[PDB]
């Protein structure tokens, strides 16, 4: 949970290196660069945080057909 | 009883009738006269005598359907079955005959817009058909009123 | 489709190793009282066994629900936003100011209350409330209840 | 589908076999098949609009006069029937389809008829009226025909018009206007001045492509005969004539085809 | 104007201007849904 | 329920004579229709030429065989009524039998419809086609052959639905 | 009893009535209109009253409708099927006449768009009979204030 | 009783197939008369879209024929299901051929045109008209399958 | 016993109405759209005013939806015929005049695509005609709104 | 009890509705591919696709007709009205759903038809739209599928 | 008892009525771009737009027909006649609501398919008038939605 939370953050960062290694070639370029691997981030771990909150604690249990 | 359930509901559907008959009267009439009027303007004036004759026909429903409303009071005399049935039949008949002098009327008075913009010496002489359909609207008013009196023959 | 848990029409092994177990039911029916007891979330993807249970219509479809509203408040909320950069890129007028700020800020607050309610009944499990209770709170437009 | 046994099957079959037969010499063929036409008499309205397709043009032939007593030496009742100066042209407005309304658009008389020009561009309005009413008579095949006709005309029409009579004052806006796919996208030949420029427009229409041709011919005449000699030659289509449906059109048709190829022969 | 395209962000870019295009160096929403759409699709066909 | 019970109390001797009747009716009404088709393009081809009415009568005999095999078929449940006696009047039996027999004409009222109209529409053709060319009326004759065999199978199959007939 | 039935279905139908009427008169009375937006639009602006017309007789119409649900007060007496009854023709009566009215204004204001792009002289013409055609709705509307009035006489 | 419905099936089932068989057959009779006006050797051919046509009946009156068979009285005690059953089996297969035919005609009196224009087309309608004929056949699945439900 | 029967099927006959009117309405509306944008692509944009207006009359069906459903409450009180029947009736008033409106609009529309394509000059009658036909839309839900207010036997 | 009279029922007109749907499609499919082939026999044979588009949903609804039949059996288990009623509820929907895409993918694929020799792009959006048609189908199966399927509960 | 097969009944006419307006529509489109797209190859592809808005209405009915189907569930809850009346006019109203927007999206395609060969100006102005149209179907779906979501709370 909180843990992955901090996992999903920590892995932007090492993207955050690499993207920052390969489009130093262009600052603008760069920053461009920056802001989609921060929405990707972003967008990702929103998912997985609905996900995980859906089943967190769940109101109703699961039946299992026959 | 159940009598207003049939004396009240005719006595509305007398004057829907009419008033459906006076409307498709007077539209025809005014289209006519409309395209009278186009077609001469000094006429649009003296055209307008059809369309106000066809307006008795909103007079009559009114009347009889006040007539039938006062007819029906619980208060002053319990109705049966068939105090109310008479002045449905009443209402029914009074509403049908309004709307077919309605529709006769319309189509004579569209018929007349044109005859009187051709000719004018025509225009007073066929006044005639105008005058027949009030009568009939009047002798259907009158059959009407006939049979509502008969309210208070009950017993 | 790995968040989702679905591989090929088909579950398969998550992260953990089952995220609910049947409450006891060594022989007794899934349908009962004591249902499935969860030892802990798997946090790879959904649960395995809400898959292919009789219960994978509701849970699935909530969850979907509340997702779609969620994103479609972020994405409203992201374009919102892009107006004021828009506007002080091409030095708009005090316009922004007059009509982008209510603009952003009225639909923001008028989805507020639901998302808000979305997470507080994901956070706090406010069983109470579920898909439903919650859209009949967002219901009433008149004050006391 | 049984109305056709219930009623018109008897000269259904009569009209069928005379097309089926059919194949001063062109005159005494033109009074032939006339005759044959006329001993005919729901169907009725449409052998009315049949005859009234070349009323109209009898019709505008009579409104001249200046040698106009010459009309009754070709009163083919096919089309110069009896029955089908403004004060004759209101007398004449009673039984014909294209009459009452040519009352209101060419009510300037011999004016909007001028024998050069004007006149054809009142016989186009008419033939358009005349085209509008056959097409209101719905409900059957013959709508594609009758559509095929007028898009013909409208377009050997528009060719004329862009070919000379644009000095004539039959520019853009009079291709349609006076000049009688086309009822809805006729516009494209507003601007066909040329006979390449006609092509691109025929590109148009798939169908209409590759009819135009090299345009030496038929398209060569002005008045209608561009795109109606595109009709002429495709009128192998109206020679399919399926069964069950009216086919007293494409005889009458097809029997004045043959009329034309014949007065075409005269001296081989 | 238009905004320099580069050799993967052309397609998007393509995809985006078929809405309309914007001043010499306005807003250009290209910018975000480059990645906004497939952060979008992905939910309507998710399956692994 | 009591208009249930009043819909299943009805007399099925009623419905057998209406459907034994209403399957003469529909057999002389599609028969009589296919022969008005068949006889406008007949006159209309003797009109033209009066060379082949030999080869159209064929078309008007095939529709009157509608009429034959309806007439025997009528005639058949005819002979499949029975007393009716009062006490079975509502017997498993008495309503086995009139369903039966309503069913049975029902059928081969409609089957006999259905023929008649098909044989009257190729025999309409079948005339203009050989008004056109006397070479195509082999072909067309067994074509219409062929599609009268729609009123022998709907006789058939009411035929094989009135052994069903059991009234005591 | 099911008296509620009854009076609520009444006043649904005057409702459903008088909104088709008056629909249809709106729509007829744009479709005249239509030219005249074109032909002359210094007249355009003056022949809206048709429109206007129609809205008034959707309004009245509505009035009595409003009226007769209010007349339902189910706690302070009991609702007999007498005063049900009553009440529904009451309700049924206005919409006929309502909707009858409004289609013939519809018509009569359709002609006189066209009547009055021709002439300007025929907008007397065409006011008088747009009167006329109103004076049935008002006629409609007193019939239906009476008999609702008259509902609650029952014991 | 509930018999009544039972024996209504298979009279409905032929009734019904025999109208659309009629139907079909006319359309495709038609454009064959129309062909054979001119070109004489490719209607006797063609004539085989007018016997696919004429096949749908003889598939309905099988079925007519297994569902009479089925309602033997003295046999067994045909209850309510069985009554049931039967007349919803021939319900399916008389409506089933009545669209099948129909389509048939339809496709049937077209081709007829088609061959006559261009002879070369005459394959493709044959196959489309096959295609087409399947539906009475898959008509005819349903109806064996439904009526087999008379076990009990 | 039987009132949810009828209150429910009233909601969802009111829903259905307004969604019909709205759909009759807009089709005219649209086609005139289209017809005068491929006239004259410059006034496209200003042409949809009959066309958003139409959207009103579907969202004031849904909103007369959602009251009608907060209407029936069975916990809240045991809901007598007296209620259902109401509750009914106005839903089917609100669905017809949403109908009856929409037909309005749509024929308005379709006169109004043509009427501004020759002269836009006539936009401001347009408009005024539009407000006219859906002052009775505006009539039909508040009426529907006064008559399931009335669900308190 | 009686739900077999219903469930039946529902069953053959899952299978009556698929089939009128089929056959009106391929009725379309039919006339435009010999409309097109009349003048290009080279396209009849892409021409034919639609053909087999439209003649899938048949084979379809004999599948739902199958799995219904199938998910009767008193012998099994005693099928109470709930069961039946889904049944027939399953197949009402699966046959309507069947007979709309038949009828559409027949418009759709003869208008392709007639307009594919005009430009071979019409291989491609014919196909699409046909595609885009038999999704709707395909949906109805599903839930057709999912209706029996709940159907065999039954408490 | 009986009303499982109301519920059933309102789940299969939502999807039957759904699956209908997005045949019409489909149907609608397709005519429209075969028609369109002989002249050019842009309607191929560029105006395919209407063809999958128009299975979003298909898509959005058979999710409101599963989740309709998903309600019910007598093992665990025995349903009374308020929950088969609910889940009925959900479904209708959710089928309805289809229709309308099928048709409506159908037509308005057409028109847009037909003015593409016209100014390519109008593309957004057809897209707007489609969202537009389409958010019928959302509103439709949102009250199937809540009703749905009253259904199962019956006492």
């Amino acid at each position: 949970f909180l843990v992955t939370t901090l996992v999903f953050l920590v892995i932007g960062i090492i993207a955050s290196l690499c993207t920052r290694i390969c489009c130093n070639r262009g600052p603008s370029t760069n920053l461009l660069h920056l802001t989609l691997v921060i929405t990707a981030t972003v967008s990702c771990w929103m998912m997985w945080a609905i996900v995980y909150l859906a089943q967190m604690k769940p109101l109703i249990v699961p039946i299992l057909s026959e | 009883e159940t009598a207003p359930f049939f004396g009240f509901l005719g006595a509305a559907a007398a004057l829907v009738f009419s008033c459906m008959g006076a409307a498709y009267g007077t539209a025809k009439s005014g289209v006519g006269v409309a395209s009278m009027g186009v077609m001469r303007p000094e006429l649009v004036m003296k055209s307008i005598v059809p369309v106000v004759m066809a307006g008795v026909l909103g007079i009559y429903g009114l009347i009889i359907a006040v007539i039938i409303s006062t007819g029906i009071n619980p208060k002053a005399k319990s109705y049966y079955l068939f105090d109310g049935y008479a002045h449905l039949s009443s209402g029914l008949a009074c509403g049908l005959a309004g709307l077919s002098a309605g529709m006769a009327i319309g189509i004579v008075g569209d018929a007349g817009v044109r005859a009187n913009a051709q000719q004018p010496k025509l225009f007073v002489g066929m006044i005639l058909i105008l005058i027949f359909a009030e009568a009939l609207a009047l002798y259907g008013l009158i059959v009407g009123i006939i049979l509502s009196s008969r309210a208070g023959q009950s017993r | 489709g790995l968040i989702y848990n679905e591989f090929f029409s088909v579950p398969f092994e998550i992260f953990s190793h089952s995220a609910y177990a049947c409450r006891d039911l060594s022989c007794s029916e899934a349908t009962t009282v004591g249902l499935i007891k969860v030892r802990d979330t798997y946090p790879f993807g959904v649960d395995p066994v809400w898959h292919g249970s009789r219960s994978e219509l509701p849970f699935l479809n909530s969850l979907k629900m509340k997702m779609s509203i969620l994103l479609g408040v972020a994405q409203m909320n992201l374009g919102i936003i892009l107006s004021y950069f828009n506007a002080t890129f091409f030095r708009i007028g005090v316009n922004i100011w007059c009509q982008f700020i209510p603009q952003i800020i009225f639909l923001n607050s008028l989805f507020g209350y639901l998302s808000l309610l979305i997470i507080l009944k994901w956070i706090t499990g406010s069983q109470a409330d579920l898909y439903h209770v919650m859209i009949y709170m967002f219901l009433s437009p008149t004050d006391e209840l | 589908a049984m109305t056709f046994n219930i009623h018109g099957g008897y000269l259904e079959a009569i009209v069928r076999g005379y097309r089926a037969g059919l194949l001063t010499i062109v005159e005494k063929c033109t009074l032939k098949l006339v005759d044959e036409y006329k001993h005919m008499l729901p169907l009725s309205t449409f052998l009315e609009y049949i005859t009234y397709g070349h009323m109209i043009d009898n019709v505008v032939l009579i409104v001249t006069g200046r040698d106009v007593q010459e009309l009754l030496e070709k009163c083919h009742p096919l089309g110069m029937f009896d029955s089908i100066m403004r004060e004759l042209y209101r007398l004449v407005l009673v039984d014909t389809p294209l009459a009452p309304y040519f009352s209101e658009c060419i009510t300037s008389e011999d004016l909007d008829d001028m024998n050069i020009e004007i006149m054809r561009n009142t016989l186009y309005k008419a033939y358009l009226e005349d085209f509008y009413k056959f097409c209101q008579k719905l409900g059957g095949a013959t709508a594609e025909i009758m559509s095929d006709l007028l898009a013909f005309e409208a377009d050997r029409r528009a060719v004329n018009i862009t070919i000379n009579s644009i000095g004539t004052e039959l520019t853009r806006d009079d291709r349609r206007k006076l000049y009688s796919l086309y009822p809805y996208g006729h516009e494209e030949l507003a601007v066909c001045e040329d006979i390449d420029q006609v092509r691109g427009v025929m590109e148009k229409y798939p169908p209409y492509q590759s009819i135009f041709s090299k345009l030496s011919y038929g398209e060569s005449q002005m008045l209608d005969k561009a795109f109606y000699e595109e009709e002429v030659k495709r009128l192998c289509l109206a020679f399919e004539q399926q069964f069950h449906y009216g086919v007293f059109f494409a005889y009458m048709r097809l029997r004045e085809q043959e009329i034309r190829n014949l007065m075409w022969i005269s001296e081989c | 104007t238009y905004f320099r395209t580069n050799k993967f962000t052309s397609a998007f870019q393509e995809i985006v201007d078929a809405y309309g295009v914007a001043k010499y160096r306005e807003a250009n929403p290209g910018v975000f849904t480059i990645v906004t759409f497939p952060f979008l699709f992905a939910v309507m066909f998710g399956d692994w | 329920s009591s208009w249930s019970r009043a819909l299943v109390k009805i007399s099925p001797y009623t419905f057998s004579a209406i459907g034994i009747a209403v399957a003469i009716g529909v057999s002389v009404l599609g028969a009589a229709w296919g022969i008005y088709i068949t006889g406008s393009s007949l006159i209309g081809a003797a009109i033209k030429a009066p060379r082949i009415t030999s080869k159209n009568l064929i078309s008007v005999i095939f529709c009157e065989a509608v009429a034959i095999y309806g007439v025997i078929v009528a005639i058949i449940l005819q002979t499949k009524l029975e007393s009716v006696p009062a006490s079975q009047i509502y017997a498993p039996e008495s309503l086995r039998a009139g369903y039966a027999i309503f069913a049975s004409g029902i059928i081969v009222g409609f089957a006999n419809l259905v023929c008649g109209l098909c044989v009257g529409i190729i025999g309409s053709s079948c005339a203009l086609s050989d008004a056109q060319n006397s070479s195509l009326f082999v072909k067309i004759l067994v074509i219409e052959i062929f599609g009268s065999a729609l009123g022998l199978f709907g006789v058939i199959v009411g035929i094989i639905m009135s052994a069903q007939a059991s009234w005591p």
